[PDB]
């Protein structure tokens, strides 16, 4: 599983087997890769993609955080020019003065903590690291790198895009949030362990009713006795003075 | 801290995120003795000459009448207004009792 | 951008054609990626639920 | 009297018939709702009433 | 399509088949 | 009851003022400072009405 311990705590160990029990993770990026090519194959033409790829991927490969290797490869049938790398919410781009043929999509799966649920953060680090690391082999240099946070249900992407797959990854996102099999079983499971589930015409009159019970409110003064400079001159005034 | 008071939110334009201090002390939300004194003897020296006026004109006082004074009094206004009331008014000697329950 | 719509629509479906909830899809997702299937007594059960399904909405 | 060895054998075989009386005497159908419920969003009675 | 390629059992390469 | 008195800086705010509104500028907490007042039952006190008129 992609998720670190910080600290040995046994119980919150046992909670999370229970949950990611039966290589959950392996299950949760096999669907959503298939998902986000069954979303390509049904817009293949629209964008000028010959065809998509079935990368072979190590099962590691979805819980291998150090390095990391290429989930989706498009062919195409014509020149893809690409953009300079920006985020998933980015809706102003600069296009790169490039062209490909294979463009690579990878998805990466985090777990994130309070201090680190920042998915555009993660995901920008983590295309700039394996892009340009040496135990990770990227089939081109241009690509989109997905990272979805289930600990949070985020997802960005920071890669460098071509014209015609940004709304396409978007709606692709949206879906696959939506209505995941795999992330619906985690969110059930994580539910079970959770345990939660889904005038001056009528007022004279009552003025001068309040005014025949006031005589009762003499019986009873109170003082506010504080905050005196006892320096000044006493006030001796009398009870009868007050009363009447 | 500021560090643990700010949290994200995700909506399809993208992620947002939020900011909003020290922990209250209970001693500041309870009141002191000397003002729940002095309180309960002007609420119910109010709550005597309610009753007197609504005996005068033939009626019970009611909830609203004595909402003003909810929650004031050391007895309770409150009290006043439970279904035991009368059955209540034999328990004598429910402190003593009270406190010898440790006994038992 | 290039400038459209894509409507990508993701549905899970079966050989038989009918729509799989959640439960079913993530089901065969986990019995396809295991390499074992259900056994012959599951298999018998679901098929007879599957024809009093079929039974049922006939009427 | 020395404890007697502890075991877990299969817990019911069959059900129905008399093992509904069974639970009638003790676990029988309580309102099952409400009660075990905690209402995750608003407060019932006072805030630290216990 | 929908394919879900096999995890366990496989006695091959690591890495999936295409 | 509660006695009040206020200070010369408060005089001068006072007398400077001129405006009735609910918060006027110039009102500060130092202007007002609270004087030790005592009843007593031994002295009986006067009162003075107006000859020609009631105070109401």
């Amino acid at each position: 599983t992609g998720i670190f311990m910080h600290g040995k705590i046994p119980t919150l160990k046992i909670s999370l087997i229970q949950i990611f029990r039966a290589h959950l993770w392996q299950k949760i990026h096999e669907s959503i890769v298939m998902d986000l090519c069954q979303v390509f194959d049904q817009e293949l033409d629209a964008l000028e993609i010959e065809t998509v790829q079935k990368e072979t991927i190590h099962p590691r490969k979805s819980y291998k955080m150090n390095s990391s290797c290429a989930d989706i490869l498009l062919f195409a049938s014509y020149k893809w020019n690409v953009s300079r790398p920006s985020l998933l919410a980015d809706s102003k781009d600069v296009m790169d003065s490039t062209t490909t043929q294979k463009y690579w999509i990878d998805i990466q799966l985090r777990w994130g903590d309070y201090d680190s649920h920042d998915i555009e953060r993660y995901a920008r680090a983590k295309f700039l690291d394996y892009t340009t690391d040496n135990m990770s082999i990227y089939p081109s240099p241009t690509g989109v790198l997905i990272a979805i946070d289930l600990a949070y249900n985020l997802h960005s992407a920071y890669g460098n895009w071509f014209p015609g797959s940004k709304p396409l990854i978007q709606q692709a996102m949206a879906k696959i949030m939506k209505a995941n099999p795999a992330l619906y079983v985690l969110r059930e499971r994580i539910r079970k362990g959770l345990q939660l589930y889904s005038s001056s015409k009528t007022e004279w009159r009552v003025r001068a009713i309040s005014a025949a019970n006031l005589h009762l409110r003499t019986n009873h003064i109170y003082v506010s006795s504080d905050d005196i400079k006892e320096t000044g001159y006493t006030y001796i005034l009398p009870k009868n003075v007050l009363k009447k | 801290p500021q560090s643990d008071l700010r949290w994200s939110k995700q909506t399809d334009v993208g992620i947002t995120h939020f900011r909003s201090q020290l922990i209250p002390n209970l001693y500041r939300y309870i009141q002191p003795w000397e003002s729940e004194f002095i309180d309960s003897q002007r609420v119910w020296a109010e709550y005597a000459l309610k009753r007197q006026e609504a005996i005068a004109q033939n009626r019970r006082l009611t909830l609203e009448d004595l909402e003003d004074s909810w929650d004031r009094g050391i007895p309770r206004i409150n009290t006043l207004f439970q279904k035991d009331r009368h059955t209540l008014a034999y328990d004598k000697g429910w402190r003593v009792r009270t406190d010898f329950k440790q006994y038992q | 951008k290039d400038g459209y719509k894509p409507d990508v629509k993701i549905e899970y479906v079966d050989e038989t054609g009918r729509k799989l909830t959640p439960k079913e899809a993530f089901r065969q997702l986990s019995h396809r990626f295991h390499g074992k299937g259900s056994g012959k007594m599951k298999t018998e059960r679901r098929m007879k639920k599957l024809d009093e399904e079929a039974l049922l909405k006939k009427m | 009297k020395p404890l007697p060895a502890p075991l877990d054998g299969q817990r019911k075989k069959r059900g129905g018939r008399r093992y509904r009386k069974m639970k009638e005497r003790l676990g029988l159908t309580e309102i099952r709702k409400q009660a075990n419920r905690m209402s995750f969003g608003e407060i019932e009675e006072d805030a630290y009433q216990e | 399509k929908r394919k879900y390629r096999q995890y366990m059992n496989r006695k091959g390469g690591f890495n999936r088949p295409l | 009851l509660t006695a009040y008195k206020l200070t010369p800086s408060g005089y001068e705010w006072g007398r400077q003022n001129t405006d009735k509104g609910n918060n006027p500028k110039g009102y500060l907490p130092s202007h007002y400072e609270r004087v030790q007042m005592l009843l007593s039952d031994r002295f009986l006190g006067f009162f003075m009405v107006p000859a020609q008129s009631s105070w109401n």
